[PDB]
This record gives C-alpha cells, structure tokens and sequence, in this order.
C-alpha cells in the first residue's frame, strides 16, 4: 500500500519508499562480470555481480553501466539492476507496491515504453509512473516556480517551471555530465604520468574526482595560480598505496561544464544553457526564473559550482535582475526526495498507470498518462 | 526458521573465533580453534542441505543460480576447514596464532558465503512462495527476520 | 572409490590418498643403476633401484632424476617411479583409484599430455587430473586469495589468485630451486677443500644444505660477521666419519634465491619476482595480494627465509601496505595437502578426466579439462 | 643549416637529415652493460655499449631499453643513446643542426620538457621541435585527411586528422605494441619446451617474431587448420645451431593486437579502437576517415594485418562505407619520412623552438610552441 520510488540514474540507483525522507538503497548502477580464469572449484559459479557487489570485487571484473546518457542500452543488465533493487536491497515484493520511476526529458520513447513493459510484465507491479527528474527536483526544493539544472553521471538538463506549468519548448538537454568529466580526468591525468585504463581504474578516477576536484570561480587566475605556486596540489592514495598528486586537474576537470570544448563538444556551458533556457521563456516569468535556479544531481556537488554559476549568469543577465542559485546540501538526492513527495501525495493517487490500463492500451499508455 | 537460526549460531561461533583473534575470548589457544572450526564446518554442511532443499524447490532460470553458486562456495570452505584442522591437529600432535589465522580466514570466508546463501534463500522463497514445493517448506517471508533497510544519510 | 594424490616433484614424490592429511609415501624421485662390477652370483640381477632403495645403495649406483626443472626428461625412469609409487609404496591397484597429479605452470604441453597417456594406458586409471601446484598450495592454506611462491627441487613459481580467480598473465616461473642451490653449494664447498663430485656425494651435499644452511636477514653484515669471527661455523660428519666445517657457505647458498647472479643467472630474486608478479595484477587486488604471501615447497624451508622475504617485499612495496608472509610449518607438503583437499571435494567429482573422455579425444583432452 | 630528424621509438632509433628520403642511422635503442667477470686486462674498460654495439656483444651484456611505452624511463641511458646518435652514427655536431624529435600523444609532459632541456643544454642544439608521430605518418603518406594507426615497440595510437585539423578528443593511445607481443611470444614458446629468459634471448625471440609471425585473416579457422595439419609449422635456427619449430604461435602472437585479453589486458583490439576513434569524430568526416586508414610503424608489418584490419573495420562500419586500409611498403619509416618532410618545409622554419625562446621561458615553452 506504500509506493516505491526508484531513481534510475546513469551512475547510481536511488531506491526507497514513498513518504520517507531519504533513499534506503544507494548503490552503483553497474553489472560486473569476471574477466579472469576461475581456478578454484565453486568460486566461479557466480557469473555476474550487481551494485556494491561489483565495486567490492571490481579487481577481477569488467564493470558495465546499463545506462549511458540516460538511455538504457543493456536491457538484460538493467533488468538485473532492478531485480537487485527490489529483492536484495529493498527486500520487498514488487507486485504489492506501486513503483515511481524517473527519466530525463527529450529521451527516446522506447526507453519509457520498455520500462513500463518490464515493470508490468517481469515485476508485476500493481501500478507505475515515470516522472521527469527536474520536476521532482522542484518538488523537493519546496517550490512551484524555478528553473532546475539537474546534472547526473549521464545527462545535464534544464527545465523551467512557473507556477507548476512547464515550458517544454525551453527544456534543454545536454549529454555532458559526471561520466564525461571522469573520462576527461582520466585523459588529463596522463600528463602527470598516471595511466588509468581499466573500468575499475575508471572507478578509482571517479573517486579522485569526487574527493579532489572543484570549480574555479575564475579559471584563468586559477591556472596562473597553479602555474606560479604549488599551493593547489593535493595528494591521493591509490588502492595499493601509491600516492598521486594533481595540481590543476582539480579545477580543469569541472571546467568542462562551463567550457564543453575541453572534451571536443560544440555546445554551450551550463551557465549559457541556463540563460538560453530562461530567455526562451515568456518575458513575464524570467524574473522569477532568475531568482530560483535550483541545482540538483551529484555533478552539481563540486565545491564552488554555485558561486561560479551565479557569477556567470549574473554576467549574462541584466544588471537589475535577481540572480539566486539554490543549491541545497542534500541536492544529490533531490530527485528522489521529490519523487517520494509526489508518490505520497494524496492528489497523485489517480495518476498512477494501473495494470488494467496497461492491459487495455499496451506500453503506449505511458506517453499519455505521463 | 531453521536457516536463520543455523546461520546465526554459526555467527556466534565465528564471533568466538574473532575474539580469539583479538586475544581475549572463550578460546585459550589453537586446540579450541581447531574444535570450533570442526563444528562450524559441520554446521556449514547442515546449511548446505538447507540450501539444497530450497534450491531443489525452485524454478530453473530463477534465483536458484546464485543460491547454488553460494552453496558451492560453502562446500569448498567447509572441506578446507576440515582437512586444515586435521593438518593443524597433526602438526600440534607432532611438535601458533599464525596457524590459527588460516582456520580463521577459512571461517570468515565460510560465514560470508553463509550470509550470501541466507539472503539468496530468502529471495528465492519470497519470490516463489505459492509455487508448489515452496509451500511445503513453509518459509513465508516472515520466518525470515528481515529488518527494513535503514535510510541513507542525505549529507555525508 | 578413493582418489589418489601423487605430487611429482623434481626431487621428491609425495603420494597418498585423498581425504588424508599427510602423504603416505615420501621418497626421493631418483632411479639408480649399478656402476661397478658385480662379482657375486645373483647379487647383480637387479639392474635398477627406485626411491629410498637407491639412496640406501647409492654408494655403488649412479643416481638419475627423471625430472629436471619440472619437466619429465626420462619417460622410462619416471614410469618406473610411478610403478614404484603405486605398487611398492602405496600398494594399491591403480585401475580402481582416480589419480590427481600436479604440474608447474608454463611447462611444456607434451609433459602433461604424456602424463595423461601414461596414466590411462599403462596404469589404466579410471580417471585423472593435472592441477597447478600453487593453486593446491592456496587450497591447503585455507584461502582463496593470495600470491603463492612455491619452491621445489626444480622450479620456483608465483601464481597470484584473487577470490578464486587466477591472473595467468602475472604468473612467473623461475628455473632456480633446490637442485641449483645444491649444485652451488657443491661448487663453493671446494673453497674449503671439500670435493663432492659423484651423484651420491651430491645427495650428501643436499643433506648438508638441508641441515646447516639458512637465509641471512642482511647479507652484507652476515658476511662481515663471518669474516670477523668463527661463531657461524658449524660442523657436519660425512658418511665415513670425516668432519667438515662451513662458515659462510651456510647463508651464501640460499642467497642465490635473492641474488640469482651467484650462479650466473640474469633473473631477479624471489622477492623481486614476487613484487613484479603483484604489480602485474589489477591495482584493486594488490593490497590483498601483499597481505597473503603464501610460501610452499621445501626450498622455502630455510631458517629465516620468511623474515628476509618480508623485509625485501616491504622495501619494494609502498609503506602503507600490509606485507605478511605466510609460511606454515608444514609447507613442505602444502601442494599435497591441497591436492587431497581438492580431490576429496564434492564439487570436484565432475571435473575428473574419465577414461571415456580420453578415448574420445586423445591425450589432448587434458588442456581443455584442466 | 640542415635540420636533423631523430625518431626516438621505444625499440629503434631512426635518425637522419631533413630533406632525405630515408634515415641514415637505424639501430636498436638499447644500452648494454657487461654482467660477467672481466678476466683479461684492458678488455673490460668499456662499461657500456649502445645500439648495434650491444646487439653484437649481447651474449655477455644485460640489455636495457631507456624507453618503455614511449616514456623515457632512464634519462642517463637515453642521454647515451642521443650522444651515440649524434656523434657515432650521424657524425654531426649537434649545435649547428636544428633537431626534430617525435613523441607519442597522451604522454607525460615531463617527458617532452626533459627532452627539450637535454637538447638545449647538453647538446646545445640551435633549435628543436617535438612532433606527434601520427601527424608525421600522415605527412609521409601524402595526405591531409585520414586516421593513422601507428604501432611501434612501445605504444599503439590512433589520431584522426581531417583537412589538417586533428580531433584531439578522438585520439586513442594503447600501451600494447611490439614489445608486448615479443613477451607474449616468449611466454607461449614455453608450450613447446623453448625457454628464452635472458634479455639477449628476448632479442632472439624478437627476431623469431619478425621472421615467422603473421596475422590470421580468420583466427578460429587458422587454429583449426594448425590443429588438423602441420602445414603452418616453420623452423628457425638459433644462434648456436638448434632448430625450433612453431606452428600456431605464428598467428597467435599477433592476434594479441585484436584480442588484447591474450595478455590479460581489458582494452579493445586495434580494429575496435580504430572504429571507436572514428565514431568520436564528427559525422561529416567519418566517411573520409573510413577511406584513409593509414597504418605506420613496425608492428603493422605483419603479413596479413591490413587484410584482417579491413575485414574487421568493414564488419564494424556500415555496409555502404568506403573502408580502405593504407599500408605503404615503407611504413616502418613513415614517422621519420614525415618528420623529414616537415623539417624541410619552408613554412615550418618559424615554428622551431629557438634557444632564445628556451632561455626566456624554460622547458615549458614546448607545450605552447608544440
Ligand atoms: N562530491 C562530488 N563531487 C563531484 N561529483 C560528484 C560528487 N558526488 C558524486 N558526484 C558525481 O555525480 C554522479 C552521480 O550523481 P547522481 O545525481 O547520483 O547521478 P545519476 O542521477 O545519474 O544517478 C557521479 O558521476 C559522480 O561522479
Ligand atoms: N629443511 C630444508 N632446508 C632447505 N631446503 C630443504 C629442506 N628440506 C628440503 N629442502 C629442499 O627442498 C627440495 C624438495 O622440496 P619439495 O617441495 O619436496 O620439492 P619438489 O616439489 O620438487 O618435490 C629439495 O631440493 C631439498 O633440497
Ligand atoms: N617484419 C616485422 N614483422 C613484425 N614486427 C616487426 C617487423 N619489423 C619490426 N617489427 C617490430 O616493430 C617494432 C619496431 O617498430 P618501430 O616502428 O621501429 O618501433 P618504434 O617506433 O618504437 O621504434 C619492434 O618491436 C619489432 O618487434
Ligand atoms: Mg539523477
Ligand atoms: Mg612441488
Ligand atoms: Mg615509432
């Protein structure tokens, strides 16, 4: 009788029960398969590991992400991820709880349709729903007006909402997020002689990026400071005890969000994308969109990203405007918190896609109910 | 639940083994550790039949694959402990915390495999309850003492 | 119905029954043939002696080892060794017991193929299997993770195993073991005027090495100590009552394991080989490989080899690492103990090479079953 | 007044004069040091040999490569290599000729900086430059568009260039090249009983690989053919007259380029890497990249590597595409030929790093001039 809320990100699964204030399962959205020779009898029967199971044993596994850029690419590994989520992590029976799922905007329709079908036919959920992650972030922030920038492992999206009305023509999606920054950091770590190639070493580099990287308020003076001194250099100890030092890779990696040309993309930075999304909205709502810049997702968790974000948008916007960037401390789970707010809402209970409706109208019911 | 009580009493044994590792527990030296290894291996074989039955009452392309994987791990760990304890017993009889480390490591491995087998068995029984055969086992997802998972910390 | 476990080393045969905790036959792997004039009638009919039979009479025999460096070189003498093992030492009928055999890694394929053929066609074993000796050592040590350094009469090998998965690209074999140290000790015993040339005198020198030699924790201070004093000199009584004294040959002979250049080899010491094998493994398993350095074989039985081993690997590895050398008191039989653990395993009983499979697929079945 | 062109590979030094069409010095990039006892007076004064000097005497030397994987690891031996190149092989005075040097992409910056410093301060070159080897290969091939797959002793790299513009985000480097194949061949030669351990025997195995190995167009049918018959077996005579025979080691060793998992690497084969590099490029240049697959370096000199290369990329690419693999007969020197084309260019003469600029800006001038 209590709904489930599974936030399937590209990088992490955030799962829990509607009504709660925090997910109960947060594990990597990876499936690992052994890549070496099993030489002991019975030690190689398990052919696949999911979640923290795979990060624990990643030294003998090949780690694969079922989701790239917010689109599910492996539907047998994602199916394993969902089975893990329901049975090993949450330990529920899916056919008694309605499940709320999340999806990025401007995403293929087959993604949503196959999620609907997998739920209703492999997990027999009584009902389900697919919600847009930026609307859920605005739910969690306690607002009904504001432009939400959500950055995850796979996609960065801006959705401007005013008085509960979205402006879908001003929604901007950008396939540049945490995994692209991890790849860029692996690339520019080679300048110091550090070679991380394996998927496990990619997880190591993701850890380095989360612990050491930050966003420079002014990039050029930070480059000058790093060149002049060694005050910005920090060390990091690898899983086998080697120590690496990185000086300007710390703020060069997150700068790819504001200069996507670092990784060869032609698009505009997240500040320019946010401004361009605000200026596709009606002139009468732009003032309230400027003052409510909700940032959610884990790629917005760099130290200094809100200050740089506000500086850049202030440069772009008129000088009489009211630029505020809203970055809650818990914004790494804003999508899940908003999903649990919505799934527990009393007025939402007629908005589930029941299995009767699915049986009438096939998986295509999800484009018209959601 | 037979599975839960068997695994949890083995956890009591494995706690006493770690307590000997810390140097302050109900075991004085290697001989007590050898005896504890023997009984934990016996209880592991009992656990092995419990897993066998739960697997045999399960559909083929189901959670029984993981369960059989963990059961094979259990088989090897129990066998390693029984021969290694016999080897350590002979070595003591002929001639050692360092010696205790191999048995304690095998016991840690066995206990980890048993925890994995417990959760796999619970998933197999819950997911396929009113499939025939599982009802005869009478393991209705309540005999399992499964806590609700605790919430994550929002800020770290 | 009970399997046999024959550990064919270069120096010793360790044979017994699976399930037991110790071999029942441990005899030298030699075949001796008389080299003098038989002058009494009927006293020279026996033309060949095997095992302790040959060491007893070695004063009139020429002793030959069928195995050098882990490769069987004489297939008629090795065949005699196996006949002795089965019929005189173990006293079984080979065609009722499956036989587990052991072999070093990176060894010629014809060795394993001809072992399979000899078993199935001369001894009619119902089934057989060839296992790697380092995996068996890890079985006997009660672990599924760790790097095993195994030293025998013929070969020293490192096999890193993590969670039951071997990393075959990091396996290192080194043709330097007990027989090379025996030869080096015969060579450097001539500096004191002791000349041991015959094969029997080589057995005498092997005894001297086993009784008197040890591994110096720091070689240069031990050389200085031996030069300054006579505290390290020990005596040894030869089979005819002469007494020899050796001062620094005691720790110079085992030092060839850490300085292979003593015998003119270009390779690296066993510490350097162990470290190099650990650093060919994935970075995430190196910490657990450092902490589980299983040492097996009889050449690892020198007093002080584990202390020197740990000192050298600690020097090589990072300072935050967890270097432990695991040297069980019974490690001279770790390969056999692990072989009896494996051959008695319940999950192993479908992994024998049955004689039906051999009849289908020739001796080449052993590369794909093992 | 004539520039020098030194192509410092991991395996060979290719040195000569700009404008020429072939290097004048091509010698192994090794430094050998005696490892035995000098017993004749005056015969042991020379403590180090470089190049063909060391291969001639390698039977009493320990051969070391200053470069592994394209990074210079020994800066005193590499310095000897350069002194040899300038004074004994080319017989020039370095302070009158500008020197063009080559380097792999995604390589540590300290490598390039220390090369700049060594040139300008030990050899006093009037100017120098460091060029990327794949750009030089494209120069030598007479094109300005195409993706270059350059494989040497140490590194395999893919650089896609279109109309003279490189796409640095699509550059792929893979630390798998000729030396890894030589090591793999030493490893799998032990299956036949051939043990090559010394560094000199590694040179012998490199010769075996160059003479006998080839790339199978279809690996599985070649394995079946080698198993069924003995038509693929070829002999080779060792330096002391022993003859070895290898049947499927001939095409198993080069297969590690297309199945890097043979040596335990997780990366993708060179065909998959080439395709992945093409698909990181803009969709409008992919057609021209497919049709110009320039292969340079000596590891691309296996018989049949271009046919297999085209078969695999044709399998990966769409069926309407224009897959051509360009493998010039002289591609073992494409990097040097392109370097001599560039260093002789009239428009290049303002692009040297003069010693005035070095004196102004330290070794860091090389990242902004090159
Ligand atoms: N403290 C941090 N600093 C920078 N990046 C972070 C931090 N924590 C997480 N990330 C990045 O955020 C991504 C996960 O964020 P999340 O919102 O969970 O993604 P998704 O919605 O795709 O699951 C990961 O790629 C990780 O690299
Ligand atoms: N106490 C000892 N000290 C040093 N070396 C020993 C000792 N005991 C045996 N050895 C050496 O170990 C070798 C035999 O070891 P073992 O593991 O049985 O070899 P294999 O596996 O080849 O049979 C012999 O060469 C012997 O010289
Ligand atoms: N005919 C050949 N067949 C296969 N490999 C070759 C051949 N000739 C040379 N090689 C390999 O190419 C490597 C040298 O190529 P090169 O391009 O000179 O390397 P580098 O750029 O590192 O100097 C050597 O490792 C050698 O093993
Ligand atoms: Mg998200
Ligand atoms: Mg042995
Ligand atoms: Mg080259």
């Amino acid at each position: 009788t209590t709904a489930l809320v599974c936030d399937n990100g590209s990088g992490l699964v955030k799962a829990g029960f509607a009504g709660d204030d925090a997910p109960r399962a947060v594990f990597p959205s990876i499936v690992g398969r052994p890549r070496h020779q099993g030489v002991m009898v019975g030690m190689g029967q398990k052919d696949s590991y999911v979640g923290d199971e795979a990060q624990s044993k990643r030294g003998i596994l090949t780690l694969k992400y079922p989701i790239e850029h917010g689109i599910i690419t492996n539907w047998d590994d994602m199916e394993k991820i969902w089975h893990h989520t329901f049975y090993n992590e949450l330990r529920v029976a899916p056919e008694e709880h309605p499940t709320l799922l999340t999806e990025a905007p401007l995403n293929p329709k087959a993604n949503r349709e196959k999620m609907t079908q997998i739920m209703f036919e492999t997990f027999n959920v009584p009902a389900m729903y697919v919600a847009i992650q930026a609307v859920l972030s605005l739910y969690a922030s306690g607002r009904t007006t504001g432009i939400v920038l959500d950055s995850g492992d796979g996609v960065t999206h801006n959705v401007p909402i005013y008085e509960g009305y979205a402006l879908p023509h001003a929604i901007m999606r950008l396939d540049l997020a945490g995994r692209d920054l991890t790849d860029y950091l692996m690339k520019i770590l080679t300048e110091r002689g550090y070679s991380f190639v394996t998927t496990a070493e990619r997880e190591i580099v993701r850890d380095i990026k989360e612990k050491l990287c930050y966003v420079a308020l002014d990039f050029e003076n930070e480059m000058a400071t790093a060149a002049s001194s060694s005050s910005l250099e920090k060390s990091y100890e690898l899983p086998d005890g080697q120590v690496i030092t990185i000086g300007n890779e710390r703020f060069r990696c997150p700068e790819t969000l504001f200069q996507p040309s670092f990784i060869g993309m032609e698009s505009a930075g997240i500040h320019e994308t946010t401004y361009n999304s605000i200026m596709k909205c009606d002139i009468d709502i732009r003032k309230d969109l400027y003052a409510n810049n909700v940032m959610s997702g884990g790629t917005t968790m760099y130290p200094g990203i809100a200050d740089r974000m506000q500086k850049e948008i202030t440069a772009l916007a008129p000088s009489t405007m009211k630029i505020k960037i809203i970055a809650p401390p818990e914004r790494k789970y804003s999508v899940w918190i908003g999903g649990s707010i919505l799934a527990s809402l009393s007025t939402f209970q007629q908005m589930w896609i029941t299995k009767q409706e699915y049986d009438e109208a096939g998986p295509s019911i999800v484009h018209r109910k959601c | 639940n037979d599975i839960i009580v068997l695994a949890k009493q083995m956890c009591m044994i494995m706690m006493e083994m770690t307590d000997f590792t810390r140097g302050k527990g109900p075991l004085k030296n290697t001989s007590d550790v050898i005896s504890a290894a023997k009984k934990i291996a016996e209880a592991g074989s009992r656990m092995d039949k419990l897993g066998r039955t739960i697997a045999d009452h399960c559909p083929d392309s189901a959670c029984k694959q993981d369960l059989l994987a963990y059961l094979q791990r259990i088989a090897l760990y129990c066998h390693q402990l029984n021969i290694c304890s016999k080897v350590k017993a002979e070595v003591q009889n002929l001639g050692g915390v360092d010696s205790a480390m191999s048995l304690i490591q095998a016991a840690k491995n066995l206990m980890n495999a048993v925890v994995q087998t417990v959760k796999a068995s619970y998933v197999a029984s819950t997911k396929y309850q009113k499939s025939q055969g599982m009802a005869s086992l009478n393991l209705p997802a309540v005999s399992w003492k499964m806590k609700a998972p605790e919430k994550k910390p929002l800020v770290k």
